């Protein structure tokens, strides 16, 4: 089964959603962000002293 | 000596910032989609529950 | 035997094509024995004699 949810950014905050597949009892999920980084790709143009 | 602040103390959305490598980390921004594929095998029937 | 104050409910359902409906039925028997199932149309097929 594919489940398909969208959580927002903000890290320390959990969310939970509910999985419904008929036929079976319905299921709860726990999501929650730790960490989220950006990293930048860079080229260096100088070095100055 | 004239450097002022840097980026971890300017930045929008709470971002903290890192070198070595450079990176931006836990930024209060958008939201994250997140898409899972759950096994038969997690589920419990109606008549199980 | 002889069974009265019957009732019918059905947890789930799904059109599965393989006997993917359940069903439970109280009953209220008169004596321990055997009884025989048969569905009343055409339209349900009941996989247990």
């Amino acid at each position: 089964y594919e489940h398909v949810t969208v959580i927002p950014n903000t890290v320390g905050v959990p969310y939970k959603t509910l999985v419904n597949r008929p036929g079976y009892s319905p299921m709860v999920l726990e999501m929650e962000l730790l960490s989220v980084t950006l990293e930048p790709t860079l080229s260096l143009d100088y070095i100055t002293c | 000596k004239e450097r002022g602040a840097s980026l971890q103390h300017t930045a929008p959305f709470g971002c903290q910032i890192a070198t070595n490598p450079v990176r931006a980390v836990n930024c209060a921004v958008g939201n994250m989609p997140i898409s899972i594929d759950i096994p038969e095998a997690a589920f419990t029937r109606v008549v199980d529950a | 035997p002889s069974l009265t104050d019957m009732s019918c409910e059905v947890p789930a359902c799904t059109h599965s094509s393989d006997f993917g409906g359940v069903a439970v039925i109280k009953y209220a028997a008169s004596k321990k024995g055997k009884c025989a199932v048969h569905s009343m149309t055409n339209a349900v097929t009941i996989r247990e004699a």
